[PDB]
């Protein structure tokens, strides 16, 4: 590939899984480098940003969190990362960032 | 190439034609022998190890005798012509990723369940042209299908310039958009490629494919950009590799079935078919029926293969011989 | 009298850069001449911004 | 780039009859002849239901 | 059909149910392939998109959930599938994916 | 971050107080003193008067 997408590997993973795997055994533990883990996060995000039928409350995602500080009594954090995806029919996706990459 | 037999099949290479049992000097010389009272037919062939004759054919118990040309056995390679749908959009979309999918049907294993998918991805850009998109798509497929690391050849991919309209521009994994200097590219051809071959171990097979597309958002709706179409083939795999396996098979009826089992302790069989040639084939189906109760038929086949010089001279001469000696009529091809 | 759209698609109605809005966002433009008017509402169609309001003619 | 109104004031963007639109809610008139386009955004001021889009001519 | 409409199917199943079935005994299992399950998911998704009155929150649906990783402390997963539609008067619609399809 | 929706239930940027003027007394205010970036890169802040 030259341009990477989640549509791309979601299709690849599923076609392989439909042809070759059963629904329960379609978990895929990808091995990659940090710079692909961020590419993954970006694309998973770009995909979720189109989920307008759902409102992602922070009480469940906790992208923003309450932290102790001396600067304020309600001191807040911010930050999240997408490390998985669940395509239909049991297709899962999990990462293992190995420095060898 | 194990095949099905109607209780037997036998093959004789007609390298030459001699007109007398005396003139059988070298291997591959063959003569049709039938008495004046045309009741029997057989062939005296010269083997690597001496003269030899074929089973006698009762001209009354012959079922069908037909000659098949070389082109009849030449597998035309299936080639598609994938373009983008002028309905969705006659041009690429500004910021869409076009992911073309080639699902391969009969991969390593025999079954249709042995599937294999190869992709070509192209993210379009504002100002991008159709020709430029075909360029990039073909190049992506090259890197994925015409690469050197692939275990087996899968497909050939080309490009066509509207100016040419028939010439196909090869696009290999070494090619680059600097080498593809044109602006009137109409389509992407994806052709079927010949798989490997081994005498008696790997029969002449192919792996077929259909091009599938993924869906792009064109206004606000997921839609398919491409239309895959089958156009007339222009390449053909020649007959040489089929006849060779046919001989590697049909000579175990006239001889050694332990082709190589017992490695030091074996009996090697010299063959007369060069897989780098093109043979025309001739098949005769016939049977033997017994007497007063043994009426059950024993259908049998005797096949003769001769090289084609382009106009079917060897076989047509062989046909004239068998027809003038047997009274048959085998429809020279 | 239902909401024209759900909240997950209304949440993405934003105000600011025309370059930074994704395909998932609706862009509003507060008129600068008048104090409480709107001048255009836009969302990305094919990477380009287009007005949702139908153009009027005489 | 940021959101244009608190979701409380965006949850009151509705699709219905002009005669039942009070304040604390904005009205959208979808277009029929065209599928996705909109006709007008409306907001009541003094019993009258006025538009927020500025008229644009040639 | 050319384009699967759950609006068409919902009417058909209820009209048949009203004319022929009790309130209970209205579970309509559907045998189909894996791609039909995708079509079902899409259409169920597109209908809950028109429920502008209701608000789908991740605290109950859990389309985005928290997963433990080593790249981030607020590590997130994503994905969901629509498998069932419950229509008026006990008209359920369940899926039974059969590989034979 | 238009994708996610920030609710007071988890941030408590508008808190409840024990006042004398009302039974539902509110207090507002929040500060972002921290940021978590991908792959472990977490930036705490320290405020030193020398600066």
């Amino acid at each position: 590939y030259n341009t990477f997408s989640l549509k791309l590997l979601e299709d690849a993973l599923y076609e392989l899984s439909a042809s070759k795997l059963a629904m329960d055994d379609r978990l895929f533990v990808i091995k990659t480098g940090e710079r692909g883990a961020i590419q993954f996060h970006k694309e998973v995000l770009k995909t979720v940003s189109g989920w307008t039928t759902f409102v992602l409350d922070n009480n469940s995602t906790r992208v923003v969190e309450k932290v102790q500080s001396r600067l304020h009594s309600n001191a807040l954090s911010a930050g999240f990362q997408f490390v998985e995806y669940k395509a239909p029919n049991g297709v899962r996706v999990r990462l293992d960032v190995d420095p060898f990459y | 190439m194990v095949i099905s037999i109607n209780q037997v099949r036998q093959l004789y290479v007609a390298k030459a034609l001699k007109a007398n049992t005396a003139a059988l000097t070298t291997a591959g010389d063959i003569v049709p022998k039938a008495d004046t009272a045309k009741t029997t037919l057989y062939f005296q062939s010269m083997s690597p190890a001496g003269i030899v004759a074929s089973d006698k054919i009762n001209l009354k118990h012959v079922l069908y005798a037909k000659a098949t040309p070389s082109e009849a056995l030449a597998h035309k390679l299936v080639r598609y012509s994938v373009t983008l749908d002028a309905d969705v959009s006659a041009t690429p979309v500004a910021g869409q990723n076009y992911i073309l999918r080639l699902a391969f049907r009969q991969y390593i294993g025999l079954s249709e369940e042995d599937q294999y998918f190869k992709y070509g991805e192209v993210i379009a850009r504002s100002g991008m042209t159709a020709s430029d998109f075909y360029k990039k798509m073909a190049i992506s497929l090259a890197k994925n299908l015409e690469n050197k690391t692939e275990s087996t050849p899968l497909v050939n991919i080309y490009l066509i310039s509207a100016a040419a309209a028939s010439t196909d521009v090869p696009v290999t994994s070494a090619t680059k958009e600097s080498d593809l200097t044109a602006t009137d590219y109409n389509q992407i051809i994806i052709e079927e490629t010949e798989q490997p071959w081994v005498l008696g171990m790997m029969p002449q097979a192919f792996i077929p494919f259909t091009p599938q597309f993924l869906t792009i958002t064109v206004d606000g709706e997921d839609r398919l950009w491409g239309v895959a179409t089958v156009v007339t083939p222009t390449k053909t795999v020649p007959d040489g590799h089929l006849i060779a396996d046919l001989e590697y098979f049909c000579m175990g009826a006239r001889g050694d079935i332990y082709r190589g089992m017992g490695y030091p302790n074996i009996i090697k069989t010299t063959y007369l078919v060069d897989p780098g040639a093109v043979y025309d084939v001739l098949d005769i189906h016939y049977f033997y029926t017994g007497s007063n109760e043994s009426v059950q038929k024993s259908e049998k086949t005797i096949t003769l293969v001769a090289v084609d010089d382009g106009s079917h001279t060897a076989m047509n001469a062989l046909i004239g011989a068998i027809n003038t000696a047997s009274g048959l009529t085998i429809a020279t091809l | 009298m239902k909401r024209v759209l759900n909240l997950g698609n209304l949440s993405r109605i934003v105000e600011g850069d025309p370059n930074e809005i994704t395909d998932d966002e609706i862009l509003v433009i507060k008129d600068k001449i008048i104090e409480g008017k709107i001048i255009d509402i836009q969302k990305r169609v094919d990477g380009k911004l287009v007005s949702l309001i139908t153009e009027k003619y005489t």
